[PDB]
RNA sequence: GCUGUAAGCAAGCUUUGAUCCGGAGAUUUCCGAAUGGGGAAACCCACCACUCGUAAUGGAGUGGUAUCCAUAUCUGAAUUCAUAGGAUAUGAGAAGGCAGACCCGGGGAACUGAAACAUCUAAGUACCCGGAGGAAGAGAAAGCAAAUGCGAUUCCCUGAGUAGCGGCGAGCGAAACGGGAUCAGCCCAAACCAAGAGGCUUGCCUCUUGGGGUUGUAGGACACUCUGUACGGAGUUACAAAGGAACGAGGUAGAUGAAGAGGUCUGGAAAGGCCCGCCAUAGGAGGUAACAGCCCUGUAGUCAAAACUUCGUUCUCUCCUGAGUGGAUCCUGAGUACGGCGGAACACGUGAAAUUCCGUCGGAAUCCGGGAGGACCAUCUCCCAAGGCUAAAUACUCCCUAGUGACCGAUAGUGAACCAGUACCGUGAGGGAAAGGUGAAAAGCACCCCGGAAGGGGAGUGAAAGAGAUCCUGAAACCGUGUGCCU
RNA sequence: UGAGUAGCGAAAGAGGGGUGAGAAUCCCCUCCACCGAAUGCCUAAGGUUUCCUGAGGAAGGCUCGUCCGCUCAGGGUUAGUCGGGACCUAAGCCGAGGCCGAAAGGCGUAGGCGAUGGACAACAGGUUGAUAUUCCUGUACCACCUCCUCACCAUUUGAGCA
């Protein structure tokens, strides 16, 4: 997934994905309080997909230094 | 060392000499399922699901070092070698040099 | 109490009695509280009287 | 950070949630270290339905047991939050 | 193939190479030296900049904000200069920890012995406190030693329980010579000279920088003859510091890897008996349904690391003269060495007591000098204290790999083979347990009968079910039930 | 072993019905009885879920036990005005600098902590199987700030903050 993401820019993508990966995550913790969208391993996509994108950012601070 | 699913003899045990393929492997416990070998009757609770319960006719799996592959040609119980150009360590079966 | 120009201290030893027993005594070194030039300016540190009887400026 | 989204976690569906949700007040857990006015940041900016009040309890954990092995529940901090009149609701539906 | 314990269910992920294992990072809420401040550890409250948002207050994120010290810079009191002090920035400074050890230094007992006990011993032991380093300390002579002398310290063995010390009693007890392990020596200070500054009555003499200068039958200065500024030597561990970059070999992951299902028998199972074949630089071990060289993981041999390291060699880089001759004179370690008084360490307990080190008084020579040669003096032999650096030989382990036990086999071995410093016990410092094994695998007993349900009896499961949840073996005390003979 | 022995922890229950396999000990009703300056309520010190519901019942209950403060499975505590911190201080404690002392530290200035004190704005009802001067229904009150409206000043010969 990294090569799909370093070609993505900082501004126009980490905005629109991570906040919408939150919109995938946080809409799903609500359903985990209910159980209607069962699909339980869709979480471990989403939170783990956050965790790789957020260390590209902190990498680029070293790359900006 | 054996994978699912190569052709498999049974070295020793109660089923000494039957053959079959591999339904599943369990590599952390070093133990492999074979069809129809160590066929064991098991009593089961009535499930949820199925409601039948009854007796099942599964196989408890077999330790790995009571299992050999075969030459495709001779059909012999043979030990394993390796080293194959453009084959990513594909098994040289002894009585050289058949793959897989 | 440990002075400045040298390293005079309290080196505690024994008071050997007559018909020795013998108990313990602190021996703090001699001191007078006098002016001594340091980084600007003096005053003040304890001095040792061996270092004050002819030495740096009082 | 601190975003509106990570502040909330879930709604809490009890027998209390039956009667309160019909009276324009809703139950939510909040994180352990997030105050009352951070809750008004959520519902305004997540749900778009304006907060009347925020009321925040917190619970200690029941020290449960399994076998020999005894241990304590994680601590919970809920929030009954009221909304305005003429404003909808964006629950499970 | 994977979603750890965990034995099941859902949801999923993977040879567009997943699960795993290593290297290098990033992430790393809060407390804790805690360091903005308060604090009753896991929490509250601030302020300064910047951001988000509301009309604003309120609210939220991002860093900074201690203390000491040092480098500077502004200020700069009574008090005039000026200082104390105050403000500011810079410091990949340092406070904390822990390998419960080993090594220095400061403090430092008692109990025990001496058959009592107070001199002594125990013992400079334990304990407390400051130091750090992987080692530390010591060290190139004011050394031993008395000849044809040895040449820095350290460690080991002798020397030897000898010389000795001791109410000479208990007990303490060295050194030097001999033989090894390891093996390297050098800079400062002082005169002399150069450059600054800084005063004095020009003169004169007083601090730093840079050379020079490292000593003992004396060396240096100074002067006079040489000799170089290299291609010779050194070098980051002392010797002065300090940089890189290449070649090889280990380490943190590996990969290859020989030979048989030999047949038959016993069996639940061969790995076992018998009759047999092979491999072997591999017959180390550990699994394998039971005791395998040949079934497996491996073993013996070989070979590999993108990245981190640790080591050895080179290159780069950096740095550098050594001697003779004399002595007109100037240096060679000052409130220091020694000496009195009082103590301690030396094996030496204040002694015929050398020696070292402290407190306090005194207090010299400085080469025609001076110190050691167990009080002291002359002669004679060594040797220059009053400055500093010094790897290795050594002692050590909480540790990390690989390994070995005439070590233990669960009342043993660590307290802990078991979710152990847990449970409990204590206000608290602290004390501190017990607890291993179904089976080869759950095949962990479907179904029927009794019973509310545990708990059984049949049925199947497996070799065993008397093996079925303290679950292999099951002894004895005990508790039963039947009894043959006696009451 | 003692030994089916001592003990079963002051203190009135009784009767009908119900639950369940089983009832004196569980529930309900009805009579009776005890405390009533406490055995009443409210809320500290502490305790950390013992609270409520729904099931069980082996174990703890000094006996049973359908029951429990036991076991499970869920549920349960809403504050600008109440106690405490965005206020202050007492004895005491800590303490920059400072002073003494082999070390470690002892004390202590300026400072700061530290209620049991001083200051301090909300009340009367309802409400559930569980929370209340919190939820809610009516009034209020407290401080701060202004996208607004008006009233009154003054323009440093100065309103006001003070």
């Amino acid at each position: 997934m990294k090569a799909n993401e370093i070609r993505d820019l900082t501004t126009a993508e980490i905005e629109q994905k991570v906040k919408s990966l939150k919109e995938e995550l946080f809409n799903l913790r609500f359903q985990l309080a209910t159980g209607q969208l069962e699909n339980t391993a869709r979480i471990r996509e989403v939170r783990k997909a956050i965790a790789r994108m957020k260390t590209v950012i902190r990498e680029r601070e070293i790359a900006a230094n | 060392h054996v994978k699912k699913g190569d052709k498999v003899m049974v070295i020793s045990g109660k089923d000494k000499g039957k053959q079959g393929t591999i339904l599943a492997a369990f590599p952390k416990k070093d133990r492999v399922l074979v069809e129809g070998v160590n066929m064991v009757k098991k009593h089961s609770k009535p499930t949820q699901a199925n409601p039948q319960g009854g007796i099942s006719n599964q196989e408890a799996p077999i330790h790995v070092s009571n299992v050999m592959p075969l030459d495709p040609k001779t059909g012999e119980v043979t030990r394993v070698g390796y080293k194959v150009e453009d084959g990513k360590k594909v098994r040289v079966a002894k009585k050289s040099g058949q793959v897989l | 109490r440990k002075c400045v120009i040298t390293g005079k201290k309290t080196t505690a030893g024994n008071n050997r009695s007559h018909a020795m027993n013998a108990s313990k005594r602190t021996w703090g070194a001699n001191l007078q509280k006098v002016r001594i030039l340091v980084n600007g300016k003096p005053k003040k540190v304890y001095v040792s009287a061996r270092a004050l009887k002819s030495g740096k400026v009082e | 950070m601190k975003d509106p989204r990570d502040v909330l976690k879930r709604p809490v569906i009890t027998e209390r949630s039956a009667d309160l949700m019909t009276e324009k007040k809703y139950t939510f857990e909040v994180d352990v270290r997030a105050n009352k006015t951070e809750v008004k940041d959520a519902v305004e900016s997540i749900f778009g339905v304006k907060v009347d009040k925020v009321n925040i309890m917190n619970y200690k954990g029941k020290s449960k047991r399994v076998g020999r092995y005894t241990g304590m529940t994680s601590r919970r901090r809920k929030a009954i939050v009221k909304l305005t009149a003429d404003s909808k609701e964006i629950e499970i539906f």
